[PDB]
């Protein structure tokens, strides 16, 4: 099974510096053309990066040029990207771009992608509130509750409802980034009017980057 | 009292592709072969023309050490006068070939779990080789009446195919390890005895 | 010089079973070198089309392209329910490999009104200084929603914060959320607080409402 496994993303400090790593398996690494590709969230893509097989025919984006430097091992079969000077502008997932042979950027197979995100925010659990259903919503109809997930910085948070059995009409948002610099987002659920004392509702609130699993019952009041 | 270094052939970390097949070259020096059949460390070890034992009491003037790795089931292609894909494309004897071709089993050592996919073989090729012909060219093989233009796509494939060695293989799909020793007789005072 | 793909148009709304058309125009000539990728949320692009003809591997027949020089066009005969997504162009005849900039296919749908709710502030989130009201705007097709908060019915501007999900993969809906964020001093000091909702769907702004006390 051909593989790509993007990693040694996260957070960094405006001006620091990271490095990303390829994971290739499946297919001969050593005689493809390799890329990167990044894509800001909610933006288009962007081509980063460009390495031979050979590795000397080198091409970067020119608004990275002097930071960025890429690098491949043929025997070891792994990509890699070394990132200097980092700016928020660089906030994006990148990809690692498997590239059909010797055209040079029709890229076969794409990687899962590794999120990097550049900011001076410090790592901030989420904390999760509750959204009750309206007192006296209806009879038969829909009534609707959700948890309020507000103020975690790295991106990336998991909810889901009832350890993954609740997954008809829950509506995860996208999270907003607010004046603080902080991520805000709202998970919600419609379920039928009269189940409220009957049915209990949970969230499953995760936050990989902080080590946090925060559940927490929603019910009237 | 100079001795021929075989061991940086058959003890290499790393063996080259089929279709990229190292060759080594063997002068100047004293090669004791008799320790290598006298070892029963191989799986094959035949020799043409030249007789395996009483071998070392011979003198040439250069000897080849050829080695790569391939599948079980294609060792019996490294051979005069034989036939396959190896042999077509990839790595191929003349019919008058003197001399020995040593193979050993290197499932420990060429194999990954999940697949060790840096070994390729020649899969698609117009013509045969020629003997002791090397192809390294990785041009785009046009199968079709459409131009490929570089682009491998329908009736365009990649020259190179992955043997993708698992442990878990059968024998004859496992991969082995190939030393050809090449004698060749040139008018120069010859330099490989090896009493 | 950067080669600049400009795509046509920016969204476009169809049926399923519709034929599709996708422009992609070059600032300058790159004779063939183009090709056309689709993208789905959450997920890392796939390649379709390139060098503006050809078909990558397992790419259904309905999809094709042509063009040369500085125009290009994508077509998909008839569209299923998997092709709808994001279509990027991207050139190779020089560095740096520019993309256009997307364009987005939608399902056309029947018009629908959303279900609205208002959520007051939790009593956790008061034993802390902060107050967020949520307003949900749920399953609504035309994806165009306006929304204004009223405090005292004295609506603010800069303290809600919209969030649009992408289209409901089963009722090819969309869903809204907005956030009214207010201190807890500044929360209790005013006594109403109502979300107006305005849409297609809608033959009047539909509010919801609460009181602060319950
Ligand atoms: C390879 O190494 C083994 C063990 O060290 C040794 O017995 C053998 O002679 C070596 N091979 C050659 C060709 O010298």
């Amino acid at each position: 099974e051909v593989q790509l496994v993007e990693s040694g993303g996260g957070l960094v400090q405006p001006g620091g510096s990271l490095r990303l790593s390829c994971a290739a398996s499946g297919f001969a690494f050593s005689t493809y053309e390799m890329n990167w590709v990044r894509q800001a969230p909610g933006k288009g893509l962007e081509w980063v990066s460009y390495i031979h097989n050979s590795g000397n025919p080198v091409y970067y984006a020119d608004s990275v040029k002097g930071r960025f430097t890429i690098s491949r091992d043929n025997a070891e079969n792994s990509l890699y990207l070394q990132m200097n000077s980092l700016r928020a502008e660089d906030t994006a997932i990148y990809y690692c771009a498997r590239a059909l042979r010797y055209s040079t950027s029709w890229y076969d197979y794409w990687g899962q992608g590794t999120l990097v995100t550049v900011s001076s925010a410090s790592t901030k659990g989420p904390s999760v509130f509750p959204l009750a259903p309206s007192s006296k919503s209806t009879s038969g109809g829909t009534a609707a509750l959700g948890c309020l997930v507000k103020d975690y910085f790295p991106e990336p948070v998991t909810v889901s409802w009832n350890s993954g059995a609740l997954t008809s009409g829950v509506h995860t948002f996208p999270a907003v980034l607010q004046s603080s610099g902080l991520y805000s987002l709202s998970s919600v659920v419609t379920v039928p009017s009269s189940s409220l004392g009957t049915q209990t509702y949970i969230c499953n609130v995760n936050h990989k980057p902080s080590n946090t699993k925060v559940d927490k019952k929603v019910e009237p009041k | 009292t100079n001795l021929c270094p075989f061991g940086e052939v058959f003890n290499a970390t790393r063996f080259a592709s089929v279709y990229a097949w190292n060759r080594k070259r063997i002068s100047n020096c004293v090669a004791d072969y008799s320790v290598l059949y006298n070892s029963a460390s191989f799986s094959t070890f035949k020799c043409y023309g030249v007789s395996p034992t009483k071998l070392n009491d011979l003198c040439f003037t250069n000897v080849y050490a050829d080695s790569f790795v391939i599948r079980g089931d294609e060792v019996r292609q490294i051979a005069p006068g034989q036939t396959g894909k190896i042999a077509d494309y990839n790595y191929k004897l003349p019919d008058d070939f003197t001399g020995c071709v040593i193979a050993w089993n290197s499932n420990n050592l060429d194999s990954k779990v999940g697949g060790n996919y840096n070994y390729l073989y020649r899969l698609f090729r117009k013509s045969n080789l020629k003997p002791f012909e090397r192809d390294i060219s990785t041009e785009i093989y046009q199968a079709g009446s459409t131009p490929c233009n570089g682009v491998e796509g329908f009736n365009c494939y990649f020259p190179l195919q992955s043997y993708g060695f698992q442990p878990t293989n059968g024998v004859g799909y496992q991969p082995y390890r190939v030393v050809v020793l090449s004698f060749e007789l040139l008018h120069a005072p010859a330099t490989v005895c090896g009493p | 010089s950067e080669i600049v793909l400009t795509q046509s148009p920016v969204s476009l709304s169809l049926s399923p079973g519709e034929r599709a058309t996708l422009s992609c125009r070059a600032s300058q000539s790159v004779s063939s070198y183009l090709a056309w990728y689709q993208q789905k949320p959450g997920q890392a692009p796939r390649l379709f089309i390139y060098d503006a003809s050809k078909r990558a591997t397992g790419i259904p027949a309905r999809f094709s392209g042509s063009g040369s020089g500085t125009d290009f066009t994508l077509t998909i005969s008839s569209l299923e329910p998997e092709d709808f997504a994001v279509y990027y162009c991207q050139q190779r005849s020089n560095w740096p490999r520019t993309f256009g900039q997307g364009t987005k296919v939608e399902i056309k749908r029947t018009v629908a009104a959303p279900s609205v709710f208002i959520f007051p502030p939790s009593d956790e989130q008061l034993k802390s200084g902060t107050a967020s009201v949520v307003c949900l705007l749920n399953n609504f097709y035309p994806r165009e929603a306006k929304v204004q908060w009223k405090v005292d019915n004295a609506l603010q501007s800069g303290n809600s914060q919209e969030s649009v999900t992408e289209q409901d993969s089963k009722d090819s809906t969309y869903s809204l959320s907005s956030t009214l964020t207010l201190s807890k001093a500044d929360y209790e000091k005013h006594k109403v607080y109502a979300c107006e909702v305005t849409h297609q769907g809608l033959s009047s702004p539909v509010t919801k409402s609460f009181n602060r006390g319950e």
